[PDB]
């Protein structure tokens, strides 16, 4: 999971 | 690092080669642990992480002093106060003469003040052994190498598979106990006390099970009187041979009655009854403690 | 045992002050917010559940993130890289075997390189000055649990749950020490399960009166009421396990009777 951008 | 001139390698121990060096500017001799930064695939070893954060908080005459950490892109260097040798080699070199009883007493007394200081700061050392104890020419002894050391502000969970050496490992851990306690450190100390006294390792065993069995041969096989609960421990087996407690006067002849007392309390099987570092320092064996220097 | 319980507790009290983060740090962060920090912590709670990490590891990681963010300004694009290296470092300190660096890359969906994550590990230690043995709520609760009069592992679980919930919300919870957060959580969890209250044992050990706890209790009561509603759910979904006696299913008391 990549958060933000 | 500029200011340091490597003189010679003086040893190893848990990650990093340890060199003697001098500060070119102040002239102090130090010991550099040079950690190989891998640089690239695990980063900073956990040994160094713990050794540094724990040692930075412990300041005491009987715990080796961490002077400075030198932290660059490609290398970590730890600067320690210098000490002339380890106990292991002193014990080999003093083999056949024997380490003088009174030096033994000062040493055990000193180590217990160090241990005492660690435990009351929620640190376990976990890997006490003669190679990890350091002596200088003025008769001091200091605990070294906190690479396996843990903080026990929460109970410290037991290593699957462990890592360590046998020999100085406590029987509760051998029998598959879930946690460490302070008591493991004490048991290690009591093996080192014996080893100083008799000139050979108290329990020099070749596997986990043989370690147990050399301990059982010397202190007797436990049960629920000596150690409430052993029989429900994961690695306990009703097929264990029943041996008897040998007299401590044959296990460690040269020791007087006070010494055999304190040793018996450091090697009590049940960890809850095993004497703590703080209590042992009140023991009658240390009444006539002095501070002799070694012949090095 | 207890030859050291008093010394350690006193010393944990000394160390918690020295490992305090700056409370007003988020307002000096240009690019990032309490709400983005709540995404990051929730996410760590998941990551911890995925790789079966201990709860201490989680709290320590959160302490690292806060102290680091107290001195260092960080773009949103880089917060998670801060988070991931915190979690690596915490695991290295606290776990018997840490997941490999690769696994820390993997859990971000390969957005940062191994080399980035390792370079951020280095930089986290430098700003923290290798001071990683921070006292947590988890540490304090564990000592407190020693003073439970009969022990009760629903209380134990439910307090853990409350303490993890305090990790998520910077405002208000940064204003409180971990030892006070844990006083609140313990009393709250105690109260909720049996209706008893923060016991005299701990009043004299900690020197905290129920009423000194009152403000923190009020904040934590609200979070406990509001939890079902919160944008962030990982800790609630963690604490439905039979492992934790599904205490997070239980029913918050609507009043505190102070």
């Amino acid at each position: 999971r990549k958060l933000f951008g | 690092m500029e200011n340091f001139q490597k003189v010679e390698k003086i040893g190893e121990g848990t990650y990093g080669v340890v060199y003697k060096a001098r500060n070119k500017l102040t002239g102090e001799v130090v010991a550099l642990k040079k950690i190989r930064l891998d640089t690239e695939t695990e980063g900073v070893p956990s040994t160094a992480i713990r050794e540094i954060s724990l040692l930075k908080e412990l300041n005491h005459p009987n715990i080796v002093k961490l002077l400075d950490v030198i932290h660059t892109e490609n290398k970590l260097y730890l600067v320690f106060e210098f000490l002339h040798q380890d106990l292991k080699k002193f014990m080999d070199a003093s083999a056949l003469t024997g380490i003088p009883l009174p030096l033994i007493k000062s040493y055990l007394f000193q180590l217990l003040q160090g241990l005492a200081f660690c435990h009351s700061h929620r640190v376990l050392h976990r890997d006490l052994k003669p190679q990890n104890l350091l002596i200088n020419t003025e008769g001091a002894i200091k605990l070294a190498d906190f690479g396996l050391a843990r903080a026990f502000g929460v109970p410290v969970r037991t290593y699957t598979h462990e890592v360590v050496t046998l020999w100085y490992r406590a029987p509760e851990i051998l029998l598959g106990c879930k946690y460490y306690s302070t008591a493991v450190d004490i048991w290690s100390l009591g093996c080192i006390f014996a080893e100083m006294v008799t000139r050979r390792a108290l329990f020099p065993g070749d596997s986990e099970i043989d370690q147990l069995f050399r301990i059982f041969r010397t202190l007797g096989t436990p049960d629920e009187v000596v150690w409430p609960g052993v029989t429900s421990m994961p690695d306990y087996k009703p097929s264990f041979p029943k041996w008897a407690r040998q007299d401590f006067s044959k296990v460690v002849p040269p020791l007087d009655e006070d010494g055999r007392s304190l040793l018996s309390q450091m090697l009590h099987y049940d960890p809850n009854k095993r004497i703590s570092a703080k209590a042992a320092l009140a023991h009658p064996f240390f009444q006539d403690v002095t501070k002799p220097v070694p012949h090095l | 045992v207890p030859d050291y319980h008093e010394d350690i507790h006193t010393y944990l009290r000394e160390m918690e002050v020295k490992c305090k983060p700056k409370v007003g740090y988020m307002k000096k962060q240009p690019d990032i917010t309490n709400s983005m920090r709540a995404i990051l912590v929730d996410w760590l709670v998941e990551v911890g559940e995925e790789y079966k990490l201990q709860n201490e590891t989680l709290h320590l990681a959160v302490n690292y993130i806060d102290r680091f963010l107290s001195s260092m300004s960080v773009l949103r694009g880089k917060l998670q890289l801060v988070g991931t290296a915190a979690m690596l470092l915490a695991s290295k300190f606290e776990e018997i075997y840490p997941p490999e660096v690769a696994e820390f890359v993997y859990i971000t969906d390969d957005t940062y390189t191994k080399k980035q994550v390792l370079r951020m590990e280095h930089l986290v230690l430098k700003v923290l000055t290798f001071d990683l043995a921070a006292p947590t709520v988890n540490q304090f609760l564990t000592q407190y649990f020693l003073h439970q009069q009969p022990a009760n592992c629903k209380v134990e679980s439910l307090a853990m749950f409350l303490g993890e919930l305090s990790l998520i919300d910077a405002d208000p919870y940064l204003k409180y020490l971990p030892s006070v957060i844990a006083g609140a959580a313990f009393h709250l969890a105690l109260y909720t399960v049996t209706g008893q209250s923060w016991p005299e044992s701990l009043i004299r050990k900690t020197g905290y009166t129920l009423e000194s706890l009152k403000p923190c209790l009020m904040d934590l009561h609200q979070t406990y009421l509001k939890a079902p509603q919160h944008a962030q759910q990982s800790i609630r979904e963690k604490y439905k396990n039979s492992k934790y006696h599904g205490v997070s299913l239980l029913n918050p008391p609507e009043t505190l009777n102070l």
